[PDB]
């Protein structure tokens, strides 16, 4: 297959996370959740993310629940049968911008935006291929492309033409922490986001494997020494023959 | 008298872990056997865990899966656990058959250990890919549809065939609930075939890296055996660790991770790399069902070891020329492995085919050959 | 406490002559007609007391139990029952 | 008897063939016998009898 | 417990189905459709039988196309991913009255009414339960009953007090064989279409194990020859004993 | 040498099933072990073939159990069968163990058959008991919240232990999916010890209804005892389709056929049959946990009856005072039965208790005595 069908690898970025001993940056977690509800959230589901989730990650308990409260969900039928709507909960998972595919692809030329809770495991490349993706669409597509209607040239993109258009600009989202929002800070911190998403058991997984490594290691250790403790007689045997 | 050798039912745990009689120079490479041992009991562990929280219905098979991930505790790890642990099988069980081959423990008289062995290995392969196909992602779909519809090739009765395994008239609910029921029970299927290869095997004893007999000095299986095991328990504790804990995904697929779409096709659908060897044997004849042959008898072609090695002298340790033609031999099935992960592309269509020739004259004739002419230089070379 | 044929564990056997004859050459139901009914008669007349007392006796515990139980909940029950809770 | 016995017995080969050759008829003649007398003993009940009204 | 609050114990009617060897009476099925259809249905749902279940059993294809036709499904939504009805099929299910258990316990006064799908093997009694309650209403409650508002006395109905009025009376169907639609006509075919709705493999199941039954009794009685042939060397045993 | 006893795989089935040495007078009673065989072979049969179309999430149990036995092919021969089995399973272990008790098949040599023996009878209630929950039913869901509830006795953890078996605060989805689980693991579980309690029983060979040894006159397994299980398989393949084709549903509780509310509680919620002695015997004891202890000891203390059993002779055939005590147990087993299912009214309540009382003393009372002095009156009126 030509490089085009298969897209371009993107870079090798070093994320805070990669490192056996890294946790996620948190800080860059909740940045980029704002960056995913202002930007992403338009197009985009996150369906497989609770409020609940958020919390002691992004969010406290207050701000998690503020959340899910300015909402409203699908409640049990009233005494008389009829629908009804309650408030959000922490339960309650993230509401899709779409009630089903046929909504979803009317709004964006016939294309699907996928759900974005697996999407860093869903792609080779992981957070690398999201940053790639966000911040590699070129003011021009290369001399030679013809773009099928609807479609943005991204060379990261298998094929080259992607119906996702350009959407991280500077300063398209002011973070509430102060940081600059340039396009690269948005694109990493909504990768970082969205990695965290794809894999929330991440920090406690890497400290666990720690602790494994270290207890499994010096039992490897030791069990040489007793292995070699209790064979010692077998491997120092002597003979003498004397045939009969 | 010992009641371990007096009670019928100790006696029989006795006569398998402390008591048998092993020969004195088993190296590393007998190790393999309880590593097997060990995966199997992590995959009965962590797949009835597993079944504990999983739906085998197509409408919540998948987000039963992400349920495990993220809201059930240690889910990640039981699901990474027994996702790495299938890969960590075919490697056991690779490097044991290896060893078997290299150290002719297919020969007289452990023929039937081998064919039972051989058994396992078929079984090993069905488990592991109903297993693939529980996630309900678009691998598991699109491979199920590939590899059922090789049965199609089955002449008259091909087609009704597949609809029964289906259940309908391609992979849906019916398949996948099928599946996870027989994914339940192959494994229990596969302990049994592996308690009676062992129990063949009791008749003649372990062999050993010489190839000679070992009724001179025998070494009791518990302690020394016993520590030895522990040693590799831990290496591949180690190994384990690393996958699970810090890249659970290397091992895998990212578009396992997408829903199963009947409609949109994968760019690319391949096997878990344990199987890729075979693949790659059926994609180098162009018929489909000389294809199916082939990747069958790829398999079923072990059976004939005991008949093709024509040495007088068991294993390879002292055939400097057996050495070399085992060297390429499995070098050759790597490459295929390789070759069944390429595009069906110029040159690896061709390459591929060469690669299966090999495979299949290593058994057929290279074999027999080298193993006639080393008879004859053992012979007049020690005149 | 079992060995296997040739070596079983029976004392020494000696003295004892053993005859029989072909599956082909008997009338596998022979007697039937005579088994069927005095045979059977025998056996279950020497066993019959051995049933009989204990169903008769559980029976009519049962039926003793249940009797009362059905006329303490009627009208004409009200009383007893009141007393037995 | 004796060429009865020679024939379709003696043989084990030819005693299966044979057992199997009449449970293959066994099968069809009895599910057509059974079809025909549930049919007799349910009659007018059954759709089949109702069915020509409709 | 008193014997008001089991209920009365229904008498043992002979239906048709009665004995090993008896199918459904298919016409009475027929009518007791109709039965279903025109009083019950009102009030009960028959969630568990399709269209395509009637076919061969009381209607043919065409009767329960129209009946399926006749009817409105939700459709997949749109291309705008709006929602859409469609015809019904041979595939659907027999619709119910109401939405949901709130919209049906408001309209009879709480109580919830039964789907009837498995109603003839959910109570003891079966098909004798469906027709001693519909039949079995008096018309005064036994002095000094006090019924709780709402409530209909029965005595086949555990306590007695039920919250389903008495539906049958004569002549509220006009059935399409010509048959008097008494009360005790409706309640028998409809009784006999539920059993059927409870247990439609029953005809079949008894057709087979007539098959079964002739099968395994044959060879119960060719096991009995041949286990006595095989022992009679062993029965027929005899020995002279010369102690040494 | 026949290559049925040289090759040793073939040599351990000659050993069990052809060549097995059995005493020539076993009588029809020695039938329920092959029974208890064909009751797992169908329950596992049928049970793996359920679990094709069967869904564990509480959402679609039920209704999948409903798809079984109206849409799927045979699906109501499957369900019912598989219900109906269970039944039989229990009237053959009951058989069985009676066998066993009146034969003094629990005596010495046999004392390890007999006491794997009731750890099987505890794995086929605890597989039953998964088992009928799997419905959904309003009778699935009161008896699995009843009888779970009975683990809260348990002092101190009690409360945590049933939060942890539930994996939350009721009966529910995360209960309904476990029990699938274990309920598909336990009747393999159940096989293995069966195999075992078989294998403890070869050192001794089978007991007789003469009690005395067989040594003296042995009989091969094959033909006899093969062409004799015969007639009873046939004679339980008639009651099975007496059942199965014809009441379907006479062993069962309507209400089992109204989907699982956690709200309304129904009428009366008592175990299958097959368990109500122990239940009545729970009933007897005012005491949450009393009632537990008493209700697990009724099972344990069989493991008894080898030190209170205190006769020189093996089985009841000769003796006339135990057959008459036998008859009497065995029928206040019954009664106890009868018991666990009425209701918690007078005079109900004190007849369970003097059943219970006596169900525990003829353990621990009755036998001691009656065996004490049979022993002397064997002696001296034989003097
Ligand atoms: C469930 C699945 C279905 C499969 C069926 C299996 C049942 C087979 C079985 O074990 O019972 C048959 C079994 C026949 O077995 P057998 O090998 O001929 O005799 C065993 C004893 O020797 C029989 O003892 P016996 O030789 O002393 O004969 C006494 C017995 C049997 O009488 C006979 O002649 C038979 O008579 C009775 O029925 C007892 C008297 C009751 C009268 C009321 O019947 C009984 O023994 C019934 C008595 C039990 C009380
Ligand atoms: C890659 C190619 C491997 C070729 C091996 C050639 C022998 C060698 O050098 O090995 C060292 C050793 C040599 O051991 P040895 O036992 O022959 O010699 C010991 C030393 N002397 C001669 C002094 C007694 O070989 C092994 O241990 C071989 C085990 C084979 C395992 C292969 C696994 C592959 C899986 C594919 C499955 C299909
Ligand atoms: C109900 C009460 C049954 C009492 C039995 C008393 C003996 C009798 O008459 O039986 C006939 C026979 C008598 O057989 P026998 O072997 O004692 O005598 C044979 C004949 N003579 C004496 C000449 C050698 O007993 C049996 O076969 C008993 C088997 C017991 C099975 C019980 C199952 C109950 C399940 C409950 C489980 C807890
Ligand atoms: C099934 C798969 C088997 C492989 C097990 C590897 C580790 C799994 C345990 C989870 C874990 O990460 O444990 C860490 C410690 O490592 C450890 O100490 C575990 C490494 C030890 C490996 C071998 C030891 C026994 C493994 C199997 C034996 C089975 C017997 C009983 C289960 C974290 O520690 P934490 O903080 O999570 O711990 C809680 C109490 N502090
Ligand atoms: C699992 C449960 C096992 C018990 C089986 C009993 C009956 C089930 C058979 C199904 C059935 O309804 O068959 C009927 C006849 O029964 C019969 O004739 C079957 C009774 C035979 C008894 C047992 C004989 C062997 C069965 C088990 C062996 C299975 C594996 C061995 C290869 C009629 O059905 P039909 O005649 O319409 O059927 C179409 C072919 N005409
Ligand atoms: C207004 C529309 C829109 C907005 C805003 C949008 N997307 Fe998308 N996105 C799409 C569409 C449409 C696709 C499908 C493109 C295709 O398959 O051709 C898509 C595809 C993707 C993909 C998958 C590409 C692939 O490999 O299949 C990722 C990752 C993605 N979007 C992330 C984001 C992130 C991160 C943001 C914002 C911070 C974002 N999107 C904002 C419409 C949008
Ligand atoms: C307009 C209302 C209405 C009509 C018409 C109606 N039902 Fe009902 N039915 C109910 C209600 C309400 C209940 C619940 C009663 C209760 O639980 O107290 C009920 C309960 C039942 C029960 C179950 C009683 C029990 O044991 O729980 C059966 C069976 C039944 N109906 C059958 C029928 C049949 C057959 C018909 C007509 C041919 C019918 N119903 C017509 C309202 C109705
Ligand atoms: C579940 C998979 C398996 C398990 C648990 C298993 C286990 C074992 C064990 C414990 C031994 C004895 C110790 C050792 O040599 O390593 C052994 C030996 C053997 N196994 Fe396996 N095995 C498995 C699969 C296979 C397969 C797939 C084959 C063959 C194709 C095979 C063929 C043999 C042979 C021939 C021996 C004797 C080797 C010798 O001592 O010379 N086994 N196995
Ligand atoms: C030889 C033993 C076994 C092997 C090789 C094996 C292999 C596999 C594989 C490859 C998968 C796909 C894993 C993934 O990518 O997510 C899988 C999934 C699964 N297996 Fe197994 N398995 C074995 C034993 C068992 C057993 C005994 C059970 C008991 C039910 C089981 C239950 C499951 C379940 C429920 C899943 C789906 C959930 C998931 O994907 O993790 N497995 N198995
Ligand atoms: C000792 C062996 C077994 C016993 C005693 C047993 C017992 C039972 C019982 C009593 C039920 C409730 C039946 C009903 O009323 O509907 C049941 C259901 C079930 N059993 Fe088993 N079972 C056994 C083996 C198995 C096995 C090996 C499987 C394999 C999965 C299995 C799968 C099922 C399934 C899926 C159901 C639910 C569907 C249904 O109710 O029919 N069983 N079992
Ligand atoms: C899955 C359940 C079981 C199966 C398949 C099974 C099977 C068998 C078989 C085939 C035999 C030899 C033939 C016979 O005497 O009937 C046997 C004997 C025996 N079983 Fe079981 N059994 C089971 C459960 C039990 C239970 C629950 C007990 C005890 C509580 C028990 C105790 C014994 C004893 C003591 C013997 C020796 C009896 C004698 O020959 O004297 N078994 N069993
Ligand atoms: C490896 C898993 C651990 C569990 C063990 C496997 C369980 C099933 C094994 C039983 C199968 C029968 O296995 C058979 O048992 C007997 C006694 O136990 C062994 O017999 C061997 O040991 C005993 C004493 O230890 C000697 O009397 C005998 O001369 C010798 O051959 C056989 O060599 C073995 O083949
Ligand atoms: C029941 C289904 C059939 C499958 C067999 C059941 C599997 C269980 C078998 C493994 C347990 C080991 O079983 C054990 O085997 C050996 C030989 O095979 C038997 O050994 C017996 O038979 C052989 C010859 O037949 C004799 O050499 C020996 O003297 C005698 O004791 C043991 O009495 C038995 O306990």
């Amino acid at each position: 297959m030509t490089a085009a069908e298969h897209g371009l690898h993107p870079a090798e970025y070093p994320w805070p996370q990669n490192g056996m001993l890294s946790t996620f940056d948190h800080a860059s977690l909740r940045r980029g959740y704002q960056v995913y509800k202002e930007v992403c959230a338009a197009c985009h589901s996150l369906d497989r993310i609770a409020w609940r989730n958020l919390v002691g990650v992004t969010h406290t308990t207050d701000e998690a629940k503020a959340f899910a409260e300015e909402l409203e969900y699908d409640d049990e039928p009233d005494d008389e049968g009829n629908p009804r709507k309650r408030p959000g909960k922490l339960a309650d998972y993230i509401p899709g911008p779409y009630p089903n595919e046929q909504a979803a692809r009317a709004a964006n030329q016939g294309a699907l935006p996928p759900d974005l809770s697996l999407i860093a495991k869903a792609r080779h490349g992981g957070a690398d291929y999201i940053f790639a993706l966000l911040t590699g669409y070129p003011d021009e597509p290369p001399a030679g492309v013809v773009l099928a209607p609807g479609m943005n040239y991204n060379p990261y993109f298998p094929g080259g033409g992607i119906g996702m258009a350009r959407t991280l600009f500077d300063g398209v989202v002011e973070y509430e922490d102060g940081t600059p929002a340039t396009t690269s800070q948005m694109a990493k911190d909504v990768a970082a986001f969205l990695t965290w998403a794809a894999e929330p058991e991440h920090d406690e997984r890497k400290k666990l494997g720690l602790k494994a490594i270290i207890v499994i290691s010096a039992m490897l250790g030791l069990s040489v020494y007793i292995k070699k403790f209790k064979w010692s007689p077998i491997k120092n045997r002597k003979f003498i023959y004397n045939p009969p | 008298m010992a009641l371990r050798k007096k009670n019928s039912l100790l006696n029989m745990a006795n006569s398998y872990v402390l008591d048998s009689p092993q020969p004195s120079n088993l190296n590393y490479f007998w190790n393999f056997g309880s590593l097997l041992a060990l995966c199997l009991v992590i995959q009965l562990a962590t797949g009835i865990t597993l079944a504990m929280h999983y739906t085998s219905h197509a409408s919540l098979a998948f987000d039963s899966v992400e349920h495990i991930m993220r809201d059930v505790n240690f889910g990640w790890f039981i699901r990474y656990a027994h996702a790495n642990t299938a890969s960590f099988f075919f490697i056991c069980i690779y490097a044991h058959m290896g060893r078997n081959i290299y150290y002719g423990s297919y020969k007289t008289p452990r023929v039937l250990p081998w064919s039972i062995g051989v058994i396992i290995f078929l079984l090993l392969i069905i488990t592991a890919f109903m297993g693939y196909v529980l996630v309900f992602g678009q691998m598991s779909l699109w491979g199920a549809t590939v590899i059922c519809n090789l049965v199609s090739a089955i002449p008259w009765l091909g087609e009704d065939i597949v609809h029964f395994l289906w259940g309908g008239f391609s992979v849906g609910n019916p398949t996948l609930q099928r599946f996870f029921a027989l994914h339940y029970l192959m494994p229990f299927v596969l302990a049994v075939f592996a308690l009676l290869h062992l129990i063949a095997l009791h008749t003649a004893g372990s062999s050993n890296p010489l190839g000679i007999t070992s009724n001179v000095d025998k070494l009791s299986m518990h302690p020394y055996y016993s520590f030895k095991d522990l040693i590799t328990v831990f290496a591949f504790l180690l190994m384990f660790t690393l996958f699970v804990f810090f890249s659970p995904d290397k091992l895998g697929h990212p578009d396992n991770y997408i829903p199963a779409n009947p409609m949109v096709t994968p760019a690319s659908i391949v096997p878990e790399w344990y199987l890729l060897p075979f693949y790659a044997i059926l994609r180098a004849i162009p018929d489909k069902l000389g294809g199916v042959i082939a990747m069958v008898a790829a398999i079923l072609i072990l059976l004939i070891l005991p008949i093709v090695d024509r040495s007088i002298i068991r294993g390879n340790a002292f055939k400097p020329i057996s050495k070399l033609l085992f060297g390429f031999f499995i070098c050759n099935f790597l490459l295929l492995g390789v070759l069944g992960q390429v595009h069906i592309e110029p040159p690896f269509i061709v390459l591929g085919q060469i690669c299966t020739i090999f495979y299949f004259s290593y058994f057929l004739i290279l074999l027999p050959m080298v193993s006639t002419i080393e008879n004859i230089f053992f012979y007049i070379g020690s005149l | 406490y079992m060995g296997w044929w040739g070596h079983m564990g029976s004392p020494p056997q000696k003295g004892i002559a053993g005859y029989t004859i072909s599956p082909f050459a008997a009338r596998p139901f022979a007697g039937v007609v005579h088994a069927a009914i005095f045979n059977t008669f025998r056996r279950t007349k020497n066993q019959a007391l051995f049933v009989i007392l204990p169903v008769s006796f559980f029976y009519y515990v049962w039926t003793q139990a249940s009797e009362k139980n059905e006329w303490l909940y009627t009208k004409a029950g009200r009383h007893e029952l009141a007393k037995a809770l | 008897a004796t060429t009865f016995y020679n024939v379709f017995v003696k043989r084990n080969s030819a005693f299966v063939a044979t057992i199997l050759a009449s449970a293959f008829v066994f099968d069809m003649t009895f599910e057509t016998a059974i079809d025909n007398f549930w049919d007799r003993i349910n009659a007018g009940k059954q759709w089949k009898d109702i069915r020509h009204k409709y």
